[PDB]
């Protein structure tokens, strides 16, 4: 993909392809509520890193018109206000507040680096890719077990993990305090990068904690012990001996150093710990440092918050920010995610059906039956 | 010895409706039903806590009188939009108002000036300039609505005065129609003369009453005139309760052979009852068991029903009151009762005269008209009289005692569906 | 200190006697105010005449009552001293707006306070038992505690009880809590 | 019930959101506003001396509500009318109280301080069937699980609160409350949620119940000083609440 192609092919996908219809089905929410879409925040980043915020829109007509007219390069969807934002230079100082959006989460590869062996920075590879994997599962089952909400939208973010968009009419009038409880509740990994124990549970183990545990340990063997192999050498092992106690510390190594497999090495260092009982918790602590979500409560504390959407081009990668189906989520491979070359390809190779002919179709599909829930929630409500 | 000696007992002075015969008969409170006009606001029968008057509250109170009755007169008259009184007005507009006089003498044309209500203008006056009005009647405390322009800001000029909107008169129902008409014999104070604390003159009515046996007898103070001459001087070796309770007792028991409802009405010059108004009723009297169901202490001012029949009273000398006040372009008494009758008030001047301390929460509670009265009893100094003024006849039977000499009573005939002419004779006789 | 005190016509002499306190005099010579005339040569006892007491107390009651009822406002500039009977709808935050300088505001000549304040003093200048627990001494306490002085307690309690009867119908022993919480 | 009675005074403890409607004497205000004022200061006094939660504050905050007559203590019996009096003082003296202190934000937040004490106070001495009651009363709507869900959810219940004995976990009941009420608790991961609902025992509730407190008394303050200049214009009253604050008790 060649990004001096992006200004390119943009104007014909905002054309023929990004899924006006039920992108407005979406943020108009059935037209329960007045003003809703028509106090809608978006932003947009232009050409040269332009950024303008408080845009608002009358319908999907002047939508359509003012994205087409301008071609952004990124779209964020951000709160719904007292007022239009177009016309909050109108409002009187303080009456301007951010008042209802959807509860979102941002996952993001980076801020695994110092727990991934395999890539760094905004290098993924298929070998990694099941911390996503992982997140999605753990995170997912808390939103629909735990707080009980029904609408969730998952969403590719184009190139380093993934985003959560929680739309139930409950979960959009939430707080700011209400938010940062759930983000808090939600949140195990505490801590920076000059902290090496960043999980320490207590001697009870919180439901939740058992559940998040539960999901991971099915995945754990093939993500940790066979794939990014967390105990190949002793560069790597040694962070992990630096994750328990000294006690057992020199016990561990002369083990490590009769091992073949790091299969072989889990098993002794479970066998050694089980052996050592407050430190009966080691293991699960060393397996959520290396497996559990971590998220930045900035990010969905603030309602004021630009989140970017769905159906988004990547300026770098050029892959569309598709919609990910729960069910299939195993299957889901984020370097098969459809570029916009790609599409474009596609579209000049054949009014409101243009983009069933490519392969961004599934994606709108899972969109579209995402929205028909909402619908359905909305009538029987 | 002046009263005494009397020659012309008996005279009627005044006559007025269907002519009778020359001795008056009732029915000695058979068939007879009195109470209380039953309106939407409750009536006054028992004492208010009073002399706490904030001056926010009589703000209020003043305000809300010119507004309400502005509202019901812009209704009336289908005005679109009523204009501050301040403002300048180049063109013609109507503003809503009551009527005041600049400085504390009396009114005069040269000396009217307009004070708005809150709504339509923060309370703010202007001086009036009446060279351009043809025809007018104008009263302190008066609520008028005026078209007219202001071209300096500074001196409103009315071209229109609109005129007033009295109240409907009351519908009576079915439940009194074949009552019979009844007889009302109506005295007001002082009962003594203006040397003696005897009685003599109330004597003489009570006798009068048992002879004529009338179905009411409307008495309205003073009781004990606080101007009385030996009352003033402190000359009285009883206590004023004490004289009081021998004037009710002599009023009640001499009536008991007429078998006469009989209606106490107070007065501010009462010296022995709480000076405001409006006034509650006498509470200082308890009428024995054989007199419970006859005798009425009522309000200052009051509205009574008489099998259907609704008589307005006040003890008040409203004529006396407003006479002093009433400024008009070119009958006086006429104007004067059409004007308390159009601003549906038993006391519409403001300020009062000298002689009334008037608690405004009560006067706003207690005083508005409820209806049109087919009788209204309006005791003067002045000279007494009948009039028909808009179908309500209007009766001032004089005071029963005037100085040295003997005065006057009325007596008068009302029948529910008569004919309007609910009164189907009235007289003003000598005592 | 700015209340008048009660002035009484003796029947018999015709001088003034000036009432401020129950009790008049120091030591064993202290008597209630209305024993004897202020007057040597007068032996007229105003206690005799308690109905005529009685009768200009409440011409006072009512006096008083028509001054305040009267409504008289002054304005509080001196260079206006504006005096007037009518209340004006047009206030500032202070109250009533005077309308000859429109400047300054209206305060009323004789305030529910001063009608107040004259009513317990009459009350004051009849309450016996305030008077000994308060304004007597000791050893006056004990001569006035005595027999000699039952009726005039009597009577002294019949006159307060007029003007605790006027004041129990005063605005200024009861609290609206409406007007206050709304 | 004897004469003018009624069912104004529900429950002991009260939010205090209807302004009275009486006409009092000025002596029953006066009595009233000092008493207040006295229980009050106590409380403060107690407060600074003592831990709240020990024992002597306790006992001391006891004597003080037995000293000055006030409602501290529920009655199983009915709506005695010494019971209804005490209440009534309760209701009027707070808001006399409110008069006197919103004329400055320190004198606002001392009152604030002072009124949730005595209220936590108040709460930690009713019996489980009248603190249902009162939640019910004003519209709190916080719950109770059946046996059977609970037995439904024996080990997430067990290892959500903690240290809960297996058996005298099995001799408690929970409450059923929605997860926007309980921050304080989610937040650090001390009660389990289930479908949007946090399944809270029968200690930190009086937490919750204090905040709503709380956030209702500081809007009514605001309001209060918002209607200052109708009070200042009554001299009776003028003495007492502008000086209430420092008045010797
Ligand atoms: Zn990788
Ligand atoms: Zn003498
Ligand atoms: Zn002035």
């Amino acid at each position: 993909y060649d990004p001096a192609s992006l200004p390119d092919v943009l104007p014909l996908y905002y054309r023929r392809l990004f899924p006006f219809y039920q992108y407005f089905r979406w943020l108009n929410y059935g037209g329960v509520v007045k003003n809703y879409f028509q106090h809608r925040e978006f932003s947009f980043t232009l050409k040269d890193d332009v950024y303008v915020r408080y845009q608002s829109f009358n319908n999907q007509s002047e939508l359509e018109k003012e994205m087409q007219k301008m071609c952004p390069y990124k779209i964020d969807i951000g709160a719904v206000y007292s007022h239009r934002p177009s016309l909050h230079n109108t409002v009187k100082s303080g009456t301007f507040q951010a008042q209802e959006k959807e509860l979102v989460f941002d996952i993001d590869m980076t801020d695994y680096d110092d727990v991934r062996r395999c890539c760094s920075s905004a290098d993924i590879c298929p070998k990694c890719w099941t911390l996503m994997t992982i997140a999605v599962r753990i995170l997912d089952r808390a939103l629909a077990e735990d707080f009980g909400f029904k609408h969730r939208l998952w969403v590719y973010s184009g190139r380093r993990g993934v985003h959560c968009w929680v739309c139930d009419d409950s979960a959009r009038k939430l707080s700011q305090a209400e938010r940062s409880a759930v983000a808090e509740y939600l949140s195990v990994v505490k801590g920076g990068e000059e902290t090496i124990k960043k999980v320490q549970l207590p001697e009870t183990i919180h439901p939740f904690i058992g559940k998040s545990l539960k999901m991971v340990e099915r995945y754990f063997e093939k993500y940790a012990l066979v794939d990014q192999d967390i105990l190949e050498n002793k560069q790597c092992w040694d962070k992990v001996i630096a994750l328990v106690p000294e006690v057992a510390r020199e016990s561990l190594l002369r083990e490590f150093s009769k091992a073949r497999s790091s299969v072989e090495r889990w098993d002794k260092l479970s066998s050694c710990l089980e052996a050592t009982r407050r430190y009966s918790n080691i293991p699960k602590e060393i397996m959520l440092q290396f497996c559990y979500p971590r998220l930045d409560v900035n990010v969905s504390k603030g309602l004021n918050h630009l989140l970017k959407s769905p159906f988004s081009v990547h300026p770098k990668t050029g892959r569309i920010s598709v919609p990910i189906d729960c069910k299939k989520l195993d299957q889901f491979d984020p370097f098969s995610v459809p570029t916009i070359s790609l599409i474009c390809s596609e579209l000049d190779n054949v009014r409101t059906r243009d983009y069933k002919r490519t392969s961004l179709a599934p994606y709108i599909k899972v969109f579209e039956q995402f929205l028909d829930k909402l619908d359905q929630s909305r009538k029987g409500e | 010895q002046k009263y005494g000696s009397r020659t012309n007992r008996g005279e009627v002075v005044t006559t007025y409706g269907e002519l009778q015969g020359t001795t008056w008969n009732g029915g000695s409170g058979s068939n007879t039903n009195v109470e209380l006009f039953t309106s939407l606001d409750e009536p006054l029968t028992k004492m208010y806590k009073f002399m706490f008057q904030k001056l926010m509250d009589i703000r209020e109170v003043v305000s809300i009188k010119i507004e309400e009755l502005g509202a019901s007169l812009k209704d009336h008259f289908q005005i679109d939009e009523f204009t501050s009184v301040s403002l300048p007005a180049q063109e013609t507009v109507t503003v809503l108002g009551q009527i005041g006089c600049d400085s504390n003498g009396k009114l005069n044309s040269k000396s009217v000036i307009l004070e708005g209500d809150r709504e339509h203008s923060a309370g703010m006056q202007v001086p009036v300039d009446l060279s351009e009005l043809k025809d007018y009647s104008l009263f302190p405390g008066q609520v008028v609505i005026m078209e007219g322009t202001n071209s300096t800001g500074r001196r409103f000029v009315p071209t229109k005065l609109y005129e007033g909107v009295p109240l409907p008169f009351h519908q009576p129902s079915k439940e009194f129609e074949e009552c019979p008409q009844q007889m009302v014999i109506t005295a007001c104070g002082p009962f003594t003369t203006s040397d003696t604390i005897t009685y003599d003159a109330l004597k003489d009515l009570i006798d009068i009453v048992n002879r004529d046996r009338p179905d009411i007898c409307i008495l309205l103070g003073p009781f004990l005139d606080a101007k009385h001459e030996q009352i003033e001087n402190l000359q009285l070796t009883v206590t004023f309760e004490d004289v009081f309770k021998r004037c009710l007792k002599m009023i009640i028991e001499g009536t008991r052979p007429s078998g006469c409802h009989l209606v106490i009405v107070p007065s501010l010059r009462d010296v022995h009852h709480d000076p405001v108004y409006p006034q509650p009723p006498f509470s200082c009297f308890e009428p024995a068991k054989e007199d419970k169901e006859r005798v009425h202490f009522v309000a200052d001012p009051c509205t009574l029903s008489v099998n259907g029949v609704v008589i307005g009273m006040t003890s008040t000398d409203l004529l006396f009151h407003m006479g002093a006040e009433e400024i008009s372009s070119s009958d006086r008494f006429s104007r004067i009762l059409r004007h308390i009758l159009t601003q549906r008030s038993y006391y519409p001047l403001y300020p009062p005269n000298e002689e009334i301390n008037i608690d405004y929460e009560a006067l706003y509670s207690y005083t508005p008209m409820p209806v049109t009265p087919d009788v209204f009893i309006v005791p003067s100094e002045l000279r007494y009289f009948i009039k028909d003024v808009t179908g309500c006849i209007c009766i001032n039977p004089g005071r029963l005692t005037k100085g040295l000499v003997g005065g006057t009573y009325a007596r008068f005939l009302v029948k529910s569906g008569a004919m309007r002419s609910t009164c189907i004779s009235a007289q003003v006789v000598r005592v | 200190r700015d209340c008048e005190r009660f002035k009484f016509f003796c029947p018999k002499c015709g001088t003034e006697n000036i009432y401020d306190n129950v009790f008049d005099g120091s030591g064993l010579q202290i008597e209630p105010g209305l024993k004897r005339c202020s007057k040597p040569e007068c032996d007229a006892s105003p206690l005799d005449y308690v109905i005529q007491v009685h009768n200009k107390l409440l011409l006072d009651i009512r006096r008083y009552i028509k001054k305040y009822y009267s409504g008289w406002l002054v304005c509080e500039e001196k260079t206006c001293q504006n005096r007037t009977r009518r209340l004006p709808l047009s206030f500032s935050r202070n109250g009533p707006i005077c309308q000859a300088c429109s400047k300054a505001t209206l305060r009323s000549e004789y305030p529910e306070k001063a009608l107040y304040t004259q009513l317990c003093f009459y009350r004051f200048i009849f309450d016996w038992d305030y008077a000994l627990e308060k304004v007597v001494s000791e050893q006056e306490r004990g001569h006035l505690k005595k027999k000699l002085f039952q009726e005039s307690e009597n009577q002294y309690k019949k006159l307060k009880s007029t003007v605790d009867q006027v004041l129990s119908r005063s605005g200024y022993s009861e609290v609206n809590l409406s007007k206050l919480f709304q | 019930t004897g004469d003018r009675k009624g069912d104004l005074y529900p429950s002991s403890l009260q939010f205090y959101q209807h302004p009275p409607t009486e006409n009092i004497s000025l002596i029953e205000f006066e009595t009233f506003a000092i008493e207040r004022l006295k229980l009050l200061k106590a409380v403060e006094n107690l407060g600074v001396s003592y831990v709240k939660n020990s024992e002597e504050y306790s006992k001391k905050l006891e004597l003080e509500l037995r000293k000055l007559k006030f409602p501290y203590r529920p009655l199983h019996e009915e709506i005695s009318d010494d019971v209804y009096d005490l209440r009534r003082k309760d209701h009027i003296s707070h808001f006399i109280l409110r008069l006197a202190y919103c004329q400055s934000e320190d004198l606002r937040r001392w009152f604030i301080q002072q009124e949730m004490d005595l209220f936590k106070f108040r709460f930690g001495l009713l019996t489980k069937e009248s603190v249902q009651e009162f939640l019910k009363l004003n519209d709190l709507q916080y719950v109770a699980i059946s046996e059977d869900e609970k037995n439904m959810h024996k080990e997430d219940l067990m290892n959500s609160s903690f240290g809960l004995s297996l058996t005298k976990m099995e001799d408690t009941e929970f409450y059923k409350v929605p997860f926007q009420a309980a921050l304080d608790l989610v937040r650090p991961r001390k009660v389990f949620l289930w479908r949007g609902f946090a399944f809270i025992p029968h200690k930190d509730i009086v937490s919750i119940v204090l905040n709503d407190f709380r956030a209702k008394l500081s809007k009514a303050l605001a309001l209060s000083a918002r209607s200052l200049p109708v009070v200042q214009s009554d001299e009776r009253l003028q003495p007492l609440l502008n000086h209430l604050s420092h008045s010797y008790i």
